[PDB]
RNA sequence: ACUAUGCUUAGCCAUAAACCUAAAUAAUUAAUUAACAAAACUAUUUGCCAGAGAACUACUAGCCAUAGCUUAAAACUCAAAGGAC
RNA sequence: AAAGGUUUGGUCCUGGCCUUAUAAUUAAUUAGAGGUAAAAUUACACAUGCAAACCUCCAUAGACCGGUGUAAAAUCCCUUAAACAUUUACUUAAAAUUUAAGGAGAGGGUAUCAAGCACAUUAAAAUAGCUUAAGACACCUUGCCUAGCCACACCCCCACGGGACUCAGCAGUGAUAAAUAUUAAGCAAUAAACGAAAGUUUGACUAAGUUAUACCUCUUAGGGUUGGUAAAUUUCGUGCCAGCCACCGCGGUCAUACGAU
C-alpha cells in the first residue's frame, strides 16, 4: 500500500511539534497554573469530608499531603 | 464478537441527535439585520442573495433567500425554515416567500 | 480446593503462607492514598469522641443513682 | 412460627467472605435469561448469613435459611447447612471422602474409621 | 449464522418444548457434573440441553450447577419443608434424567391444565372495553344494533340538534 | 404420592449404588493383575540399574 | 575537522513500520477461488472496530516523565475517503 | 426492505450519505355541505363571571370529579404485615380501598463520573468491616406501567414559619411562541354529594358553538411535478448572469434541469 495516510499524520505531528515549540514557555506556566488548581481542588475535597462528619478541625497531626508538586 | 461480549455490551450504544439550525422546529421567526451577497463555491457561479437575521431564539443566522427578486430590508420580519443551499457553504436556513414582511415572488 | 487436610500440611512444613485473592482489585495512586488516609483517620475520631461521651454519659448518670 | 417475607426463603451458594464476626458474605448465583440471544447467564446476589458458631470458610458451599424476623440491616439468613466444605468434600453418592473427580477413601472399603 | 453450538437451543419454540414443570415444594436443585469422563456424559448433555428448558418453566427455582467437585455426577433438589431429595444420574441418558425428575417431582399434565383454565375465569366474551381486553369495544359493531354516527349517520329525530330546535319550536 | 415417589427415588439410588459397587469391584481385580505386572517390571528395571 | 551521543557504573524515560501488519488453543482438508497477499475453514475465550477529515489534537486523571508518555472527545467540513486490480 | 442513486479513466470490494413507504405539528397556495373524533406554544403574569353543597339545627360533603407533567431513574412485578378518614354484615367476617417494611427477576445516559468515605457486623458492647469494572459513588436527561398509574397544586423539595401572595377547574385576557375552540346552554341522561323521602346541587358530564388536524358519505378543483434515481414538456427568453437541486448535478447562443408558455 502507498503511504498516503502516514504522510498526512507525517505533516499532523510535525507542525504539532513546531507549535508546540513555539509556545514552549507559555504552555510551562500553564501548567504549573493547572496543576495549582489540581492541589487546591484536592485540599478543598479533603476539607469537605471531615466537616461533613462534623469534625470543626481536621484530625489531629493530618497535613494534607502536596501531590503535584516538584516533590520528586 | 462472543455471545458473552454481546451479552456484557448489549445494543449498541447509540450518539444522539444533536439539533439544527431551527433547533428541531419547524420554521422561526425573525427580523432581517443586514442584506449581502454570497458567492457560491467552486465549481458553480452566481450571486446568490442571502441576509442575516436575529432568530427568536437569539442566535443569529444567515439564510438564503430563494426566488427573483425580494424587497427585504433591515428591520424586517421574515419566517425561516429549514433546508441547506447546497452551493452556498454555512447558509441552512431559508426564508419563507408569503409570510410577514417577505411576499412572493412577482410573477414575469 | 481439593485435599484441604494435605494443603495444611504442606504450608506448615515448606513455611509457606497463602493469602486468598482478594475479591475487589484496589488502586493506587498518590490522590487515593491520600484521600483514603485521612477517611480513615476522620472516621477513627468521630468513633474516638462517641466512646468519651458515653463514659462522661455513663459516669454522670451512676454519680445521680 | 409464621416465615419470612423475603422470595428466597432458601438459598445455596458460596461463601466469599468471612470477615465479620458470626455472619458469613454468600454469593449466590440464579440463571437469568437474555431475553435478546434467549441464552441463560449467571446473576449474582450477596447474602449476609448468621454464622452462629463461625464454622464457615471462604470457598465451601452453604445453605442459608430465610430468617422470620431481620437480625440487621442486611443480616436476613441463618446457616442451614454446609453442602460442600472446602478440600473437605464428601461424596453424596457413596459417602466417602473424595479431592475432585477421585475418592481419597475407595466405596470398596469399609474404614469405619 | 447464529453463533454457538446448536443455536436451536436460543431460540423460544425450543425453550417452550420443555415438559418437567416442578411442584411448589421444589425451590433449588444443585447440579454437580464432570467435565471429563465416560460415565457423567449423560450428565454433561444434561446441562447442555435441558437445563435452559427446565428454567424456562420454573423461572424462581434457583439452580446453580458445581464441576468436578465430586467422583461422580448428581442432582439434589432442596424443598421447602427442608428435605433433600438427591438423585444418582451416572451412566444415565440426559433424556432418562429428564424422566426421572418428572416422576418425582414433576407436576401433573391434570394439574397444568386446571390452572390454566382458572387463570382465563375474568375473560368474558360480552364483556365490552378495548381491543387489548375485549372483543367488541361498544355495541354499535354488533349486529342489528344501531350503528356508530360516525360510521352511519343518525336519524335527524334521534339526534339532540334536532330535538333541541322542537323544544324551542314548542 | 410425594411419599411413595420419594420412596421409590431411595430405591433407585441404592439399585445404582449396587451397580456401582459390582463395576469398581471388577476394576479392583483387573488393576491389581496389572499393578503387579508393572511392579515386575520396576524389579527387574531395579535390579538391572543397580 | 570536531562535539552531544553510541561504551561502562547506577537511576530515569516506556516510545517504534515494537509488523511475520495474521490473538491464543484444539482440530479438519472434503461439503471450499471478491481481488491481492502467506490455501480454505470450524469451535472456544478475551480484546478491539462501526464513513472520511478535524485528531498520535482539546480537556480530564495517572505517571521520577515539565517542549513528555498512556487515556481520548466535540463543534465544524465533505459525499465521499479507503482496499485490490 | 424485494430495494435504488452517488467514490473511479474503468473494474471489484468495502463504506457512508441520500431516495422510495408511513404518521404528527407548523407554514405556502387552495377549498361546498353533512356526520364523527380530537383540540395541544408556554409550571410566565392574570381583569371579570362561574366551577360544592345538602339539610328540622347535629352531622355528612367540599380529601372526589376536573387540571397539568413540576419533581424524580425516577419504576415494574412480587412477598409480608397492618390498618381504613370506608362499605356491607355480625356482636363477629366478607369485600373494596390504602399504608408500612421488604425483594426471585427486570429497569435511561456519560467510565474523560473509578473509587464511595461510615456507606458494616456483633450485642460482655467488641471486631474492622460495608458498596464497587457483573459498574458503586457522582453528574445529566426523561413522567410510565397506559381499561389506567405516578407526582405536583403560586414560590421556599416540606410549609410551623417566610415570601416575589395563587385560573396547571370552565370560559376569557396580556405577554411570549412556527403554534389562535365559546368570556355559550342544560341539569333531561349517566356519574358524584346530601337527604328517610318527594327532591336539591354540580363549568363532571350531556346536547350544541369554533377549526380541512384525522376518519366516513358526497359534490365543485385545486396543489405540485415533468435531466437521472422516479410517472410525465412544446415554443420562446436568458447565456456560468438571473436562478435551480433530496442526492448526482444544471446554466458559457439548437438548456427536455433556470423563467414564461
Ligand atoms: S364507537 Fe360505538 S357508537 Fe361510536
Ligand atoms: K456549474
Ligand atoms: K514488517
Ligand atoms: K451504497
Ligand atoms: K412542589
Ligand atoms: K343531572
Ligand atoms: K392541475
Ligand atoms: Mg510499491
Ligand atoms: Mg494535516
Ligand atoms: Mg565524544
Ligand atoms: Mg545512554
Ligand atoms: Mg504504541
Ligand atoms: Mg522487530
Ligand atoms: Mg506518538
Ligand atoms: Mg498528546
Ligand atoms: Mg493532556
Ligand atoms: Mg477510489
Ligand atoms: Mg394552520
Ligand atoms: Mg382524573
Ligand atoms: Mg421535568
Ligand atoms: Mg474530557
Ligand atoms: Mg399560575
Ligand atoms: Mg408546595
Ligand atoms: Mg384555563
Ligand atoms: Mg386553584
Ligand atoms: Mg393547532
Ligand atoms: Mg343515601
Ligand atoms: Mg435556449
Ligand atoms: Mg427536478
Ligand atoms: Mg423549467
Amino acid at each position: 500500500k502507498n503511504v498516503l495516510k502516514i504522510r498526512r499524520r507525517k505533516m499532523n505531528h510535525h507542525k504539532y511539534r513546531k507549535l508546540v515549540k513555539r509556545t514552549r514557555f507559555l504552555r510551562r506556566k500553564v501548567r504549573e497554573g493547572r496543576l495549582k488548581k489540581k492541589q487546591i481542588k484536592f485540599e478543598k475535597d479533603l476539607k469537605r469530608i471531615w466537616l461533613k462528619a462534623g469534625l470543626k478541625e481536621a484530625p489531629e497531626n493530618w497535613q494534607t499531603p502536596k501531590i503535584y508538586l516538584k516533590n520528586k | 464478537a462472543t455471545l458473552n461480549q454481546m451479552h456484557r455490551l448489549g445494543p449498541r450504544k447509540e450518539p444522539p441527535k444533536r439539533l439544527g439550525p431551527t433547533e428541531g422546529r419547524p420554521q422561526l421567526k425573525g427580523v432581517v439585520l443586514r442584506t449581502f451577497i454570497r458567492k457560491p463555491k467552486k465549481p458553480n457561479s452566481a450571486n446568490r442573495k442571502c441576509c442575516r437575521v436575529r432568530l427568536s431564539t437569539g442566535k443569529e443566522a444567515v439564510c438564503f433567500i430563494p426566488g427573483e427578486g425580494h424587497t427585504l430590508q433591515e428591520h424586517h420580519v421574515v419566517l425561516v425554515e429549514g433546508g441547506r443551499t447546497q452551493d452556498l457553504p454555512g447558509v441552512k436556513l431559508k426564508v419563507v416567500r408569503g409570510k410577514y414582511d417577505c411576499g412572493h415572488v412577482q410573477k414575469k | 480446593q481439593t485435599n484441604y487436610d494435605v494443603f495444611e500440611k504442606t504450608c506448615k512444613e515448606l513455611g509457606v503462607e497463602y493469602t486468598l485473592p482478594p475479591l475487589h482489585f484496589q488502586k493506587v495512586h498518590r490522590r487515593f492514598l491520600a484521600k483514603k488516609a485521612l477517611c480513615i483517620r476522620v472516621y477513627q475520631e468521630v468513633q474516638k469522641l462517641k466512646k468519651q461521651k458515653r463514659a462522661l454519659k455513663a459516669a454522670a448518670a451512676a454519680a445521680k443513682k | 412460627i409464621v416465615r419470612s417475607s423475603v422470595h428466597a426463603k432458601w438459598v445455596v451458594g458460596k461463601v466469599i467472605g468471612t470477615a465479620m464476626i458470626k455472619t458469613a458474605k454468600v454469593r449466590a448465583t440464579r440463571l437469568v435469561l437474555d431475553p435478546y440471544l434467549l441464552k441463560y447467564f449467571n446473576k449474582r446476589k450477596t447474602y449476609f448469613a448468621h454464622d452462629a458458631l463461625q464454622q464457615c470458610s471462604v470457598g465451601d458451599i452453604v445453605l442459608l435459611r430465610a430468617l422470620p424476623v431481620p437480625r440487621s440491616k442486611h443480616v436476613k439468613h441463618e446457616l442451614a447447612e454446609i453442602i460442600f466444605k472446602v478440600g473437605r468434600v464428601i461424596d453424596p453418592v457413596t459417602g466417602k471422602p473424595c479431592a475432585g473427580t477421585a475418592y481419597l477413601e475407595s466405596p470398596l472399603s469399609e474404614p469405619r474409621e | 449464522p447464529m453463533k454457538g453450538r446448536f443455536p436451536i437451543r436460543r431460540t423460544l419454540q425450543y425453550l417452550g418444548r420443555g415438559d418437567v414443570v416442578f411442584k411448589e415444594s421444589v425451590k433449588i436443585m444443585t447440579v454437580n457434573y464432570n467435565t471429563y469422563g465416560e460415565l457423567g456424559e449423560g450428565a454433561r448433555k444434561f446441562v447442555f440441553f435441558n437445563i435452559p428448558q427446565i428454567q424456562y418453566k420454573n423461572p424462581w427455582v434457583q439452580i446453580m450447577m458445581f464441576k468436578n467437585m465430586t467422583p461422580s455426577p448428581f442432582l439434589r433438589f432442596y424443598l421447602d419443608s427442608g428435605e433433600q431429595v438427591l438423585v444418582d444420574v451416572e451412566t444415565k441418558s440426559n433424556k432418562e434424567i429428564m424422566e426421572h425428575i418428572k416422576k418425582i417431582l414433576g407436576k401433573k399434565e391434570e394439574t397444568l391444565r386446571e390452572e390454566e383454565l382458572e387463570k382465563q375465569q375474568r375473560f368474558h366474551p360480552g364483556n365490552f372495553g378495548p381491543r387489548k381486553y375485549c372483543l367488541r369495544e361498544c355495541m354499535c359493531e354488533v349486529e342489528g344494533q344501531v350503528p356508530c354516527p360516525g360510521l352511519v349517520p343518525l336519524p335527524k329525530e334521534m339526534t339532540g340538534k334536532y330535538k333541541a330546535a322542537l323544544k324551542a319550536s314548542t | 404420592e410425594h411419599r411413595e415417589l420419594m420412596a421409590w427415588n431411595r430405591d433407585e439410588n441404592r439399585r445404582m449404588q449396587e451397580l456401582r459397587i459390582a463395576r469398581l469391584q471388577l476394576e479392583a481385580q483387573a488393576q491389581e493383575v496389572q499393578k503387579a505386572e508393572a511392579q515386575a517390571q520396576r524389579a527387574q528395571e531395579e535390579q538391572a540399574w543397580v
